[PDB]
């Protein structure tokens, strides 16, 4: 046969390192980088992140879109315009070709 | 050429007795000297694709 | 900044890659006309030099 | 204490760096900056629109 | 060999493609390729072995049969017009003929199978003249008469030459040989896009070779001209890998890499000209060049091979072979793509 | 005078048959001598008998695979009204390669050398018919 | 799945390999060959013309 | 401590100084070239 | 567990004159390593 | 989006030139920092898109993706942290380097605007995955794993590079919108039908067809954690993308030139929600279930239709993060144990009570439970095939009940039976894995409250 | 600045300083023979320079700061266990075998390039054209297998011709129950374990093939051990001696330049000893291997290149 | 292609046509990137040779990064002159060949009826 180390074995790491936290074997470093993760993730993105995306205002206009269209229905059922046309645009500016 | 340094100097190492219409040593005629020369001359400033 | 910004720098992205697309297909056509005419500075194949032809007497006059 | 606390002055510098750069992309483009058929303004409270 | 032999041979092999590449003069472009093959062959045979002897002899018979057949096509044409250089008159047969002699100059298929043997029979620093220098004399003739050749043959060899080198890489378990295939293919994409602009042929030339150098230069430090040789390479010396890895991946053309551009480019004229059957072709069968090099970047760079014991010892010495260029070429081979819009 | 070559496509599909098959015929033996050619320069054998058995073979599977996809091709266009459908090409390449796969004895070879003869013959026809070139000249 | 897209392509690339470089180191053959190619080309051009 | 006192034990004196002198010629000559060259550009178009 | 690494089954593959030696013809042996043949 | 680069470019310096004891600490904190700052792409007032130069842009379909992109960066850097720790500092550091190109190159691409940046980029994506899957696996099949792979993905690309060039040449650019808004109506040839095969296949083989999804699974099973993450999460999404900004000039081919890869798709979802009973590797298993969740996305995109584009996007977010969280679950047992055999670990749910939630709701949104992401897209799909034929509705209840069946198969044949208490090994939950799976849920959570940035283009 | 072309260009020659006694010699024998002592008082008696025998550690002790390194660091083999226990299923036999080809192989070379730069002739035990009586030994003994011994043949192929044979061979004569004798008194625990039957196999591999081999090409000369201990005889026999039949004359300046780099180039002169031949005895694997590797980096002067190492004492690494 | 063209000064690397375009500026991105490739170079060096990287050779990396702006700031001159003499050679054939560029009757899409598809 040929040369080469054996297969290792298991580690615990609580046998040494009961309060371990899943980073390094070094405690204080296990414990910084936990820190980190938890006030750089939780503390501030999701939080701040939640804070800023919930106050974008009129996202992609689907509110000022709500306030004209109150505007629009107003105007046309006083002035006794329909609420909507068949055609978007005017068919006179149109010119279609004869057949 | 490829790489045109004889015209960048200046210089003629090759490009002097190409054909027939050039220089001979006693001034010895060529047999089709006048058609080579006038082929040329005509040729000249057009190069390739017209003169062809 | 306001909406308006955004609005006039995309105009503007617009027209530079229109005006390049233009030029890339008149291009083409500029390429092709010239290979199949010679007519222009590009695809001028070369030609004998005339400066090196003889223009002295020849020791016989025919040639 | 610098030999291992200086690596906390690149990642903010390339987020001003990159500040800097999107400043110099709209300074270019400046073009229709009020010749938009919508936003046509008069120029009124100030110099520049943008 | 004294200093004496040396400079007049190098100065021989510098002289013939100068000459080719200045001269107007047929018979002195003839003249620069005789210059080249006498120059080359004493030092293919400096080794004196069986084996360098019978490559020196092929590549003599193969080079000299090349040389009188262009010669020939030289007095055809001369007969034909007073003049030393083709026009757009000369008989398109004599411009086959010629193109056939270059084809076997360059090592282009079906005129290739002399090119893996003698390789592998010569040194590496013989190859990497061989298959780098020995290219740019026989494709300047080319790029002087571009406007005037057959499309046809041209495609077909180019196409022919392409997968010949693919379908030979993927067997050859030996370094120079997987070279030689290598350079088959290149010159392949070369002769492809030759006759519609021969930019681009010069551009894939000066790609390969920068690609090509540091190489061989990679493999001459440790003379390893084997995949089992090159593998303890990760023991021998670890610091190659990244740059091995990155300058096979650009050979075989991978996108974010300088050796992408020249494939992009060419398909995009052969698009413009309408050769996008040939161009679909190339481009399907460069993929088993990348294969079988990403066969060799595993066995070097992604995976640890058995190794050995005297290696040791060579870990207690050091070395100081690999000079700048080695860096240099690499960078400029594999991080030059922000810049193809200079490079066209 | 190359014009065996080219009454091929003076005609739709469905007619001319016999010629038709003759000119694919043709090509096909043209293909396999230069095949045997080359086999036989390279990677030789023993006695010039068998070296000219090669040959035979080859020429005359080649000459099969061309006759047959040429007349089924032919004929799908006479049993069905349709001579600009590539359908007609992929069914003979099919043939082709059934017929390649008869005489080396592998179905493999046969399965492979349908779909890649009919994908081949396909689009050969769709170039004909939409205006592809190949080894077309410069214009840039 | 496997018979069909990936497998395949191996045989059939493995075997073009195996034919293409089987090749013995015999100048006979290599240049026969190149008199094939010679003679093919020359075909070419006095045909298509 | 070695046994086999190297060529490196010790700098080059020589390939720094030229090393040195070069960069700093190449970035002077670089300026200077730019400025002559904006100059004639401006002079040219106004 | 661990990476699993080459051994000699798979590093000897790559040890022949060729690969992919499905030829019978291909009777061959790897060359020598410093190209010079045993007479 | 400079602002998102130029940092993302200097993570690197750092990891190098950082001490072997805060690199990893440092890159990842910068990495959150790096997320949180992506979020000013939301700041969408107007239906007018941003365009901050000649060769970015940013849209309500690729800001999801580059968000998401950048999230799941320190993730993966948390991941991959307990093995490879025992390998060298410059090791690992090169697995981190290898993790931030990925990231870099993957937000170029998504805010690309021209076909051929996003080509090279969505080909460049290849190195960085087949270094991690071949230079960090276990097994030894992992280098025909990365074969396959690579050589699907080029064999697809190809003809969509040829495809890029025709066009550059018809028209005179790549540039989206002015494609859109030049776009011309085609003429129905075998010309055009070939242009639509080359720009297709490349994206239908990279988001795996029920008949080319062989790289899928074996680069999974071979993979390490976040390899498995990135190629579940947005390798699968590069060709979504590339499909949704392709299919506009191909008009009104894909009418009649979609029906094959519909008919797959929907014959495929249920051929591999099946294999998902009777797979035994948990990571094939996870695998076959991004490939059926990937072939309503398909069969979603060749539609066309608005409510089909939604449930594409948030199908699409949804799939990325829960099958992230599935293949790290699995990921904690395999550290513990070195099997991805299912039926071996039994009975948990009584020493890891905790894991067992996190396994239950990655469950419960993987199998449609309202209200969740997944559910509001896999319903708009239902309903816009149910608009193009009705019969599409057998098949979909046939693909649910699979799903509910295979998912509480996973969850039970390895959380809800009894231990196999000869299982010394069962180092309790680490902190880093259960933030892994919260930081993975919880953005579940807050894109159910507020799926109006996931709907897409079209709302 | 370096040899080369150059240097030797500009003078640095070698035919310039081959003065008599510039010459290469070796002392071989048997194992408890007077090697030692004779080859001391030799290259005393006659201005040369002494390379004493080389074994496991000739390379430790020449590169780097001098000192020894673990033996996972250099060989991985051990002399008293292969005479403990030979036959052992690990490899120990071949495995030292190698590594002492290896590094008499090196010394061959060290000693050249001092011969050549300097004509100070220089004084060796047994070489690389002697090693391989202690293989055949083993072989004719049953500790190694015809597999090993293919091998061994096949780097010796590759690696001897390509360097110069010695100009005088000396070879002490001593039989075996003298040499077990001597051995016993020397005292070893080990040494003592050693058999006649393997003593006998060497001097038979020496008197049969080393002898007629090299008689060829360089002077030979027999002594037995009242011979030896006398050597003023042996030293006028030498000072006596003459110098044909050998290829040291068919040398000129530019063969021994391009010997010269091969000498100075200590990795051209390895490669093929690192070969990728797979022998179960000497094949190592990668984990092993790498950890010995990145372990030997992390020992102190070994980590960067000599000149690069702040701990052990280099300044100015910001500047060369 | 464009060797042939009339007013061809052979083998120079910039002509005095050529001193009235705008030089580019040392700032620029290509320059810089250059410059990378410089430093790049110099680590790359180092790590071959066994060097410690970014901790030897300072005057070597100082040199691969001044060479490499010199040589840029020419080449991008140039590959600028040339691109200038592209365009400059496009537009006078398209002026002199008014015949072959006629501009397009561009109409409005109130009058061309183009085909609807639904779904
Ligand atoms: C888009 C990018 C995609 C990439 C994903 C990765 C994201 C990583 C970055 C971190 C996350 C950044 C922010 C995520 C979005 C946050 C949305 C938000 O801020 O909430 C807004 C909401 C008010 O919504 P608003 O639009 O302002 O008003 C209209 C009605 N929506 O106000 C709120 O509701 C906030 C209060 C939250 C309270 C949560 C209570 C939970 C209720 C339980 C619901 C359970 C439903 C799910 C159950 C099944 C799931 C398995
Ligand atoms: C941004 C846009 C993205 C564009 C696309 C990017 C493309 C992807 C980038 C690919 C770059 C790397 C590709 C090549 C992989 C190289 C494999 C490798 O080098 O690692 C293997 C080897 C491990 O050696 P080993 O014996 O196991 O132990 C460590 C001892 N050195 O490692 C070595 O031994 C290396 C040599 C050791 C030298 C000492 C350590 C100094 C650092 C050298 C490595 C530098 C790598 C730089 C990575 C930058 C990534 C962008
Ligand atoms: C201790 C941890 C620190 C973490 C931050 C804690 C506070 C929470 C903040 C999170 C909420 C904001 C997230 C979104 C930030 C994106 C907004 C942004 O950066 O705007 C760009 C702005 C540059 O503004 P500009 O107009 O380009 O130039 C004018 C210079 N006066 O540039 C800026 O305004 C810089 C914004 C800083 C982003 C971080
Ligand atoms: C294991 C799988 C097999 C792997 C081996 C692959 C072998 C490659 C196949 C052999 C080569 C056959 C293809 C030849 C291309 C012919 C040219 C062509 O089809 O282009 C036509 C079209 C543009 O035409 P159009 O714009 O309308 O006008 C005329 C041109 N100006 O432009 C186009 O349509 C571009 C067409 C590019 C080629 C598309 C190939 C088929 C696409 C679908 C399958 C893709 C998967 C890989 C290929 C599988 C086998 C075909
Ligand atoms: N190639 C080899 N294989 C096995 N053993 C070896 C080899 N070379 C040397 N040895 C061992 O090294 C030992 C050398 O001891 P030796 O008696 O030569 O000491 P010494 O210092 O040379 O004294 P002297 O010169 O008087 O003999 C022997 O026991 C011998 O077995």
């Amino acid at each position: 046969q040929w040369q080469e180390d054996p297969e290792p074995e298991d580690e615990n790491v609580y046998a040494k390192n009961p309060d371990f936290h899943g980073y390094d074997s070094d405690p204080v470093v296990d414990v910084w980088n936990m820190r980190a993760v938890f006030f750089f993730g939780f503390s501030i993105v999701l939080v701040f992140g939640t804070t800023f995306v919930a106050y974008v205002p009129d996202y992609r206009m689907q509110e000022w879109a709500r306030r004209e269209a109150e505007r629009l229905v107003k105007y046309r059922e006083v002035n006794g315009l329909p609420i909507m046309e068949s055609n978007y645009f005017d068919p006179s500016k149109i010119q279609l070709p004869e057949d | 050429p490829f790489l045109d340094i004889q015209k960048k100097l200046g210089i003629s190492l090759d490009r002097h007795f190409m054909f027939l219409s050039a220089e001979q040593p006693y001034k010895n005629a060529a047999r089709c000297h006048a058609f080579e020369k006038e082929w040329i001359e005509c040729a000249h400033g057009i190069g390739g694709t017209r003169a062809k | 900044d306001g909406p308006e910004k955004n609005y006039e720098k995309t105009l503007a992205i617009l027209q530079i890659e229109s005006e390049k697309a233009e030029l890339r297909l008149k291009e083409q056509e500029v390429r092709r006309l010239m290979r199949a005419r010679g007519d222009g500075p590009w695809y001028q194949f070369p030609t004998p030099e005339k400066e090196f032809i003889d223009h002295s007497p020849k020791a016989t006059p025919d040639n | 204490l610098l030999r291992e606390h200086w690596v906390h002055i690149l990642v903010p510098a390339g987020f001003v760096f990159g500040c800097y750069l999107d400043r110099k992309d709209d300074e270019k483009l400046t073009a229709f900056r009020n010749k938009s058929m919508l936003f046509q303004r008069e120029l009124r409270p100030n110099e520049e629109v943008t | 060999m004294n200093p004496i032999t040396l400079a007049i041979i190098y100065f021989t092999i510098f002289l013939g493609p100068v000459i080719t590449m200045s001269s107007t003069n047929l018979m002195l472009m003839w003249v620069g390729l005789e210059f080249s093959l006498l120059a080359i062959i004493p030092m293919l045979i400096n080794k004196k072995n069986p084996r360098s002897t019978e490559a020196a002899t092929k590549y003599f018979v193969t080079q000299a049969t090349a040389s009188m057949i262009i010669l020939l096509a030289i007095v055809l044409n001369y007969k034909q017009l007073g003049t030393w250089m083709f026009q757009q008159q000369t008989n398109g047969l004599i411009l086959n003929m010629t193109l056939m002699a270059l084809s076997m100059k360059l090592g282009l298929a079906p005129f290739h199978f002399w090119l893996p043997e003698v390789t592998q029979g010569i040194p590496l620093h013989m190859g990497l003249i061989l298959l780098t220098w020995q290219k740019i004399a026989p494709l300047s003739i080319l790029i002087q008469i571009y406007p005037l050749l057959n499309s046809t043959i041209i495609l077909m060899l180019a196409i022919t030459s392409i997968f010949m080198g693919a379908w030979g890489g993927l067997n050859q378990t030996q370094m120079r040989k997987i070279m030689a295939y290598s350079s088959i293919a290149h010159m392949g994409w070369m002769l492809a896009i030759l006759p519609y602009n021969p930019s681009l042929t010069l551009l894939n030339l000066m790609i390969y070779i920068i690609l090509t150098a540091p190489m061989f230069m990679a493999l001459m430090l440790n003379n390893s001209m084997t995949i089992n040789s090159i593998s303890l390479l990760w023991n021998k010396t670890p610091a190659m890998l990244t740059m091995i890895s990155l300058m096979l991946l650009s050979l075989g053309g991978l996108p974010p890499l300088t050796g992408f551009l020249p494939k992009w480019i060419i398909i995009t004229e052969l698009m413009k000209n309408n050769c996008l059957i040939m161009a679909t072709l190339m481009a399907m069968m460069a993929l088993l060049n990348l294969f079988f090099y990403t066969r060799l970047i595993y066995s070097t760079s992604l995976t640890m091979f058995p190794t050995n014991n005297n290696s040791k010892m060579m870990t207690h010495q050091t070395k100081t072979k690999p000079n700048l260029m080695f860096s240099t070429l690499a960078i400029m081979s594999t991080m030059t793509l922000p810049l193809a819009p200079q490079l066209i | 005078v190359k014009r065996f070559f080219e009454s091929y496509h003076e005609v739709p599909d469905g007619t001319q048959c016999h010629r038709k098959t003759y000119i694919t015929t043709a090509l096909g033996g043209i293909c396999g001598i230069i095949g045997s050619a080359y086999s036989v320069s390279l990677n030789p054998a023993d006695s010039t008998l068998e070296a000219v058995a090669r040959v035979g073979r080859y020429t005359f599977t080649a000459a099969a695979i061309g006759a047959m996809f040429g007349l089924t091709t032919c004929v799908s266009a006479q049993v069905r009204e349709k001579p600009d459908d590539p359908l007609n090409y992929f069914i003979g390449g099919c043939a082709g390669g059934l017929t390649l796969g008869a005489r080396t004895h592998s179905y493999g070879t046969a399965a492979m050398g349908c779909v890649y003869m009919g994908t081949a013959a396909a689009l050969f026809k769709i170039g004909k018919l939409e205006g592809w070139e190949l080894f077309p000249t410069p214009k840039v | 799945l496997e018979k069909t897209i990936p497998k395949s392509t191996s045989t059939l690339h493995t075997n073009m390999t195996t034919l293409t470089t089987n090749q013995k180191g015999l100048i006979k053959l290599y240049f026969m060959s190149f008199l094939i190619n010679i003679i093919l080309i020359i075909i070419l051009y006095s045909i298509n013309l | 401590f070695y046994v086999r006192e190297p060529v490196n034990a010790k700098p080059n004196w020589l390939a720094v100084g030229l090393s040195v002198g070069a960069s700093v010629f190449m970035w002077i000559y670089l300026i200077q070239t730019h400025n002559e060259d904006v100059l004639e550009y401006k002079r040219r178009n106004g | 567990a661990r990476q699993w690494q080459p051994d000699i089954e798979w590093a000897e593959q790559f040890s022949g004159a060729v690969m992919y030696p499905s030829k019978e013809t291909a009777h061959w042996k790897p060359p020598p390593w410093n190209d010079v043949d045993i007479l | 989006m400079l602002k998102i680069i130029l940092p993302s470019l200097m993570l690197l310096p750092l990891t190098w030139l950082s001490s072997p004891k805060k690199t990893w600490t440092n890159v990842t904190s910068y990495s959150f920092l790096i997320s949180l700052t992506s979020l000013t792409l939301l700041w969408q007032t107007d239906e007018n898109y941003k365009n901050f130069s000649n060769m970015f842009s940013s849209d309500p379909l690729s800001t999801p993706l580059i968000i998401l992109t950048a999230w799941l960066l320190p993730l993966m850097l948390m991941a991959s942290q307990n093995h490879l720790k025992k390998d060298n500092n410059v090791l690992q550091k090169l697995y981190i380097s290898m993790l931030i190109s990925l990231q870099i190159l993957l937000i170029m691409t998504f805010s690309a605007t021209e076909l051929i940046m996003f080509y090279i980029l969505f080909e460049a994506t290849l190195i960085p995955t087949l270094i991690i899957i071949t230079r960090w696996g276990n097994q030894t099949e992992r280098l025909n794993a990365g074969i396959y792979f690579l050589f699907y993905t080029l064999i697809g690309s190809i003809p969509l590079l040829i495809a890029l060039i025709l066009i550059q040449n018809h028209v005179g650019t790549l540039n989206l919108m002015i494609l859109s808004f030049t776009t011309h109506t085609l003429d129905a040839s075998w010309s055009n039908n070939l242009l639509w095969l080359a720009c297709m296949m490349a994206f239908l083989i990279k988001m795996p067809l029920y008949g080319v999804h062989l790289w899928l699974p074996k680069a999974h099973v071979e993979a390490p954690i976040a390899g498995s993450m990135i190629l579940a999460a947005i390798l699968l999404k590069l060709g979504s993308y590339g499909m949704i900004r392709i299919s506009i000039i191909l008009d009104p081919l894909t009418k009649y030139m979609a029906y094959p890869f519909i008919l797959l798709s929907l014959w495929g979802m249920i051929m591999t929600s099946s294999i998902c009973l009777r797979q035994t590797d948990l990571k094939s298993l996870i695998a076959y279930s991004s490939v059926s969740h990937m072939a309503l996305v398909i069969a979603s995109i060749m539609i066309q239709t608005p409510w089909s584009f939604m449930g594409a996007t948030m199908l699409m977010i949804a799939h990325g993060l829960t099958s992230s969280l599935l293949f790290c679950l699995a990921n904690s047992n395999y550290e513990r144990i070195h099997s991805r055999t299912m039926i071996m670990a039994r009975g948990l749910q009584m020493v890891f009570p905790l894991m067992a939630t996190w396994w239950l709701m990655a469950s419960l949104a993987n199998l449609a439970l309202p209200p969740s992401i997944n559910l509001m897209g896999e319903l708009f799909i239902t309903m816009s095939l149910f608009s193009w034929s009705n019969f599409t509705i057998i098949l979909m209840g046939i693909n649910i009940i699979i799903t509910g069946m295979y998912s509480m198969y996973m969850i039970i044949t390895t959380q809800r039976g009894k231990l196999t208490n000869h299982m010394i090994n069962l180092q309790p939950s680490h902190t880093r894995e259960l933030t892994l799976m919260a930081l993975h849920m919880i953005p579940l959570i807050l894109l159910t409250t507020s799926p109006k940035l996931i709907t897409g283009l079209t709302m | 600045l370096r040899y080369g072309l150059l240097a030797a260009i500009l003078g640095d020659k070698t035919t310039k300083k081959l003065h008599e006694y510039s010459r290469v010699i070796t002392v071989d024998g048997n194992i408890c023979s007077g090697k030692n002592k004779l080859a001391k008082e030799i290259a005393q008696q006659l201005g040369m320079k002494h390379y004493p025998e080389a074994g496991i550690q000739y390379s430790s002790t020449t590169t780097g700061d001098g000192r020894p390194l673990d033996i996972e660091f250099s060989g991985s083999c051990s002399l008293e266990k292969f005479y403990d226990d030979p036959k052992s299923n690990d490899g120990n036999s071949y495995r030292l075998q190698s590594w002492l080809y290896a590094s008499r192989l090196l010394q061959y070379a060290d000693a050249l390039e001092h011969l050549l730069s300097t004509g100070q002739g220089v004084v060796l035990e047994r070489s690389i054209y002697s090693d391989f009586v202690f293989l055949e030994a083993m072989y004719n003994q049953g500790y190694i297998r015809k597999q090993c011994v293919d091998h061994y043949n096949e780097i010796k192929r590759l690696t001897l011709p390509e360097y110069l044979p010695p100009h005088a061979v000396i070879y002490i004569d001593v039989p075996v129950p003298e040499v077990q004798s001597r051995i016993q008194k020397k005292g070893d625990p080990h040494e003592m374990k050693v058999t006649s039957a393997y003593l006998q196999d060497i001097e038979n591999a020496y008197k049969k093939t080393f002898l007629p081999k090299m008689s060829e090409m360089c002077e030979v000369l027999v002594y037995d051990s009242w011979e030896a201990e006398d050597p003023t005889k042996v030293v006028e026999d030498i000072e006596y001696l003459k110098y044909n039949k050998g290829p040291w004359l068919k040398q000129d300046d530019w063969t021994f330049h391009y010997l010269r780099m091969l000498v100075q180039d200590k990795t051209e002169v390895l490669n093929y000893t690192t070969i990728p031949v797979y022998l179960p005895e000497i094949t190592i694997g990668a984990h092993q291997g790498s950890r010995i590797y990145n372990s030997f980096r992390e020992l102190p002067g070994r980590k960067y290149a000599p000149g690069y190492n702040a701990e052990v004492g280099d300044k100015w690494i910001w500047l060369k | 292609m464009m060797n042939g063209r009339p007013g061809h000064e052979p083998l120079k690397f910039l002509p005095d046509e050529a001193r009235s375009l705008p030089p580019p500026k040392l700032n620029d991105p290509r320059l810089v990137y250059m410059g990378l490739l410089g430093y790049c170079t110099g680590l790359m060096d180092n790590m071959l040779r066994m060097r410690p990287v970014m901790r030897a050779g300072l005057h070597r990396q100082l040199l691969f990064v001044t060479s490499f702006v010199f040589a840029g700031y020419f080449y991008l001159k140039r590959q600028n002159y040339l691109y200038a003499v592209k365009d400059h050679d496009m537009f006078g054939y398209i002026k002199l060949h008014p015949e072959d560029f006629p501009e397009k009757e561009k109409k409005t899409y109130a009058e061309i009826l183009e085909p609807f598809h639904p779904v």
